[PDB]
């Protein structure tokens, strides 16, 4: 027997303490090593409630990953309001690592098995860890990076799929590439993103057919963002560093769905060095890029979207319109942390 | 339960453009709540346009508003802007800033409201009212017709505000013409008409109209 | 995608007495409706949010129940500051709208009517005007007649808010026409009916 509760969880990874790369760095001195064999106990005839969009783990990784940024990034000038802070900006070594977040005594973690499991709602395949999976702070808008993969069937995840105001999230079940790079010796800040366009439309279909499934069967198409700061209306990232903006515009046609389509799809993206902060209000500038190739290839594991309001019209329109979108680091906390919650004994 | 600051009535042609503001908080002091914005139009529902995230400027805009419709914010973030672009005179509505009170889960239980902001979409100029006397046929009734104005709203006092306790000032209707009238009446004893002045003070700041009509049998 | 009946269209109840206005869903929506109240000239204002949960600074009448796809809002013992028009909310779908207001004893218009200044007449244009003051119920009916012939579609009329003391309406109608038609004819009437009135009354005056 066990209540639902909420309690200070402690993070774990297998960082290296000779590191300089600020993800091991933070993580050696604000986790314990990982645990060489952790024990998972599956519950026979157990079915309990899940609630992905209200668990308190979500808020304690948020306080981690922006205690992980704010002593790791070195911007030369930081602006908020009216405070402006100048200060030393090296460049620094940067590449996210898998965090756990583990109960301490007296508590457990149920995982939910589920392979369709949404978020919310009975869970019949439950089990007990000690620490959930490995997982990368990577702090991206519209795609989730380096994320996990639903284990059957893309999933749709959403606190009301119905409210415009909630956030999306998909959840694919294959894993698309995507590779950034801002070539070496044009403009030193001029970088693109490269897909497989064959792959990347075949998900994208399927993935329109599912969210078919939540809107009575309304055609589903999709639109550049209608507006908001660039790191919402651009798909926004960093590497090694840098602070990458990929204009995304040609990775949601709904024409693919013939020629053309197929094929490599280039993303102009560019690298910014004044940009808005994440964490909270402000600016940061940071120096122009380091030399020589910047390259990331990244998995493309989920998408977050945003519906187009207005039902106004009791008949109204036949489609449906999702934007990317993103912007609330939290939803890509919750797109990993879903199937866990904190019982207390 | 704050009430939002929106700025000041407009009027517009058609085929123009409006911006209202919604001061939302103050510079100086869980995700913050959106900026929500509405209409209604005069007796008719009210129809949500959009929404607005303070925090990035993430929007969402009723779809059938067609990208007429754009809100951000200034750099403090205090304060919210909606611009509605290519204006019709069905745009002609009080346009609202509305907002989920902080301590509370709703993103759409819509706690705080701006006082409302008046938008006109018509051709009509501006233009004075003329105000013509109602003259009194125990008791009778006298009152001031105040004819072809634009736009609202004209304020109506009468004997400089001294007299309230017997007066009935009609919602202004708008006319075929695209001016508007209102009549403002008043109930008195008969005895009266022949031994206490009555004027009604008539106010269409719009147009800086001041006039002072003496009602008399 | 949802739709929301919100009914009574509109409903009359006397000082303290119960009422009940109710929505319904085409869907099962849980407890996310929230209702609202408008007084007129004013902003809405939130009374219950998530179908149950009332607001703080809101008076204990004010009660909000439901759940699924049934809702209502109900206010205790009515007053009259609860005048208002009363809506629900399935995010940015709102109800019909429900009109309330107090009702007390029929009651007959005392009417009066104007004919147009000369002043205006100079202006080319003529108004008449037809007053009736604190009335009740709301409903009337007011058709202008001149020498005799019903007017329709000249006709423009104002209705104020239920007075707070009294709890009685107003209402100002305005026949307008032309300086030239108006010196056309003799008599000019309004014809009035309502529940207060026995028989339909007339008010007329002779131009000149
Ligand atoms: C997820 O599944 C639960 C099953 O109870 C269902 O109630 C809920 O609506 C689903 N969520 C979404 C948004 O698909
Ligand atoms: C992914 O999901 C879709 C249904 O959403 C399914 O048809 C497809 O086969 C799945 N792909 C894989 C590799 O599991
Ligand atoms: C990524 O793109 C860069 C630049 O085009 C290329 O050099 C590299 O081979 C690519 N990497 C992968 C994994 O395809
Ligand atoms: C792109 O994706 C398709 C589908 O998996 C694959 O056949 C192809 O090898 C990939 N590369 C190119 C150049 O299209
Ligand atoms: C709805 O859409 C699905 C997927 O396209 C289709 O298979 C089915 O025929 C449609 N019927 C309903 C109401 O689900
Ligand atoms: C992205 O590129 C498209 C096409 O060049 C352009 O129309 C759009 O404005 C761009 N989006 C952003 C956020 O700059
Ligand atoms: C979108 O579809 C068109 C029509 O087939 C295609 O030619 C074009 O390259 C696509 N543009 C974008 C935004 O990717
Ligand atoms: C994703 O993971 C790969 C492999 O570890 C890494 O090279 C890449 O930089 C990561 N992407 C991001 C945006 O962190
Ligand atoms: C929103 O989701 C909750 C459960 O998370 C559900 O009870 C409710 O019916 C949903 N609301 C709507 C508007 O469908």
């Amino acid at each position: 027997v066990w209540k639902d509760a909420d309690t200070t969880l402690f993070c774990a990874s297998d960082a290296k303490a000779h590191e300089t790369e600020v993800h091991n760095v933070w993580a050696t001195h604000a986790c314990v090593p990982t645990d060489p064999n952790p024990q998972e106990i599956h519950l026979e005839n157990v079915t309990e409630n899940f609630n992905m969009w209200k668990n308190n783990m979500v808020e304690q990784m948020q306080e981690d990953v922006i205690s992980l940024w704010d002593q790791s990034l070195q911007p030369c000038v930081k602006l908020t309001g009216g405070s402006v802070i100048k200060q030393a900006c090296p460049k620094i070594s940067f590449d996210p690592i898998p965090i756990h977040y583990c109960t301490p005594a007296g508590y457990v973690i149920l995982k939910c098995n589920d392979k369709n499991f949404n978020g919310t709602g009975p869970c019949k395949n439950v089990s007990s860890v000690q620490c959930t999976h490995g997982i990368k702070p990577v702090v991206s808008t519209q795609l989730l990076l380096n994320g996990s993969l639903a284990e059957e069937e893309i999933i749709i995840r959403s606190e009301n799929i119905s409210d415009n105001a909630k956030t999306i999230i998909v959840h694919l079940n294959k894993s698309v590439e995507i590779n950034c790079t801002r070539p070496s010796n044009g403009d030193i800040r001029k970088a693109y993103c490269e897909i497989n366009g064959t792959k990347w439309n075949k998900v994208l279909k399927q993935v329109t057919e599912k969210l078919k499934e939540h809107f009575n069967n309304k055609t589903i198409i999709f639109q550049p963002p209608s507006g908001g700061d660039l790191e919402i209306t651009m798909h926004h990232f960093n590497c090694r560093g840098e602070f990458f903006y990929c204009n995304t515009t040609q990775l949601f046609n709904n024409t693919c769905i013939m020629k053309g389509c197929n094929g490599t799809i280039t993303l102009p993206c560019k690298i910014k060095q004044i940009i808005n902060m994440w964490q909270g209000t402000g600016q940061a500038m940071y120096a122009p890029p380091i030399d020589g190739k910047i390259n990331c290839v990244s998995n493309i594991t989920g998408i977050l979207l945003t519906r187009d309001g207005g039902n106004t019209g009791n008949n109204s329109r036949t489609n449906e319109t999702f934007r990317p979108g993103g912007g609330n680091i939290k939803d890509n906390w919750r797109s990993e942390l879903y199937k866990y919650k904190v019982v207390q004994i | 339960q704050v009430q939002l600051v929106q700025s000041g009535a407009a009027v517009r042609k058609p085929g123009a453009s409006v911006t209202v503001s919604c001061k939302f908080a103050e510079d100086d002091d869980a995700p913050e709540h959106f900026i929500h914005f509405l209409r209604q139009a005069p007796g008719q529902q009210l129809e949500w346009l959009a929404w607005m995230n303070p925090t990035n400027g993430a929007v969402n805009y009723a779809w059938y508003l067609n990208g007429r419709v754009t809100a951000t914010r200034d750099r403090s973030m205090t304060t919210a802007f909606l611009e509605v672009k290519s204006l019709r005179s069905d745009d002609t509505a009080v346009y609202y800033c509305a907002r989920a009170q902080k301590r509370g889960r709703s993103e759409w239980a819509y706690a705080h409201w701006g006082q409302g902001t008046p938008v006109v979409v018509s051709s009509a100029s501006t233009k004075g009212p003329s105000v013509f006397p109602l003259a009194p046929s125990g008791t009778a009734a006298l009152g001031c017709l105040v004819k072809d104005y634009f736009p609202e709203p004209v304020t109506v006092s009468w004997n400089s505000g001294a007299l309230t306790s017997g007066v009935h000032t009609f919602p202004a209707v708008l006319q075929s013409s695209g001016l508007y009238s209102l009549s403002s009446v008043v109930t008195v004893p008969s005895s009266s008409l022949g031994t206490q002045t009555y004027i009604c003070n008539v106010n269409h700041k719009p147009s800086n109209t001041k006039v002072d009509k003496k009602v008399e049998p | 995608d949802i739709q929301m009946t919100q009914s009574p269209s509109s409903l009359s109840a006397s000082l303290g007495d119960r009422v009940t206005i109710t929505c319904q869903a085409s869907r099962g929506i849980g407890k996310d409706l929230n209702w609202y109240q408008q007084k007129a000239g004013k902003a809405p204002k939130l009374l219950v949010s998530d179908a149950s949960t009332l607001e703080g600074g809101v008076p204990s009448r004010f009660s909000g129940s439901g759940f699924h796809q049934d809702f209502s809002l109900t206010i205790s013992s009515l007053q009259a500051e609860d005048v208002a028009t009363y809506f629900c909310q399935q995010y940015e779908t709102f109800g019909q709208g429900t009109k309330v207001d107090i009702k007390r004893t029929v009651a007959a218009p005392s009417v009066f009517i104007f004919p147009p200044s000369d002043e205006q007449l100079k202006s080319g244009t003529a108004s008449v005007v037809c007053l009736l003051n604190n009335f009740y119920p709301r409903e009337a009916k007011v058709q202008w007649k001149v020498d005799n012939a019903l007017q329709s579609g000249n006709s423009q009329e104002s209705v104020t808010e239920q007075d707070s003391k009294d709890s009685t309406y107003s209402l100002s109608s305005t026949l307008t026409l032309s300086k030239a038609d108006y010196e056309k004819h003799k008599v000019y009437a309004c014809e009035v009916t309502h529940q207060g009135l026995s028989s339909p009354v007339t008010k007329s005056f002779n131009r000149g």
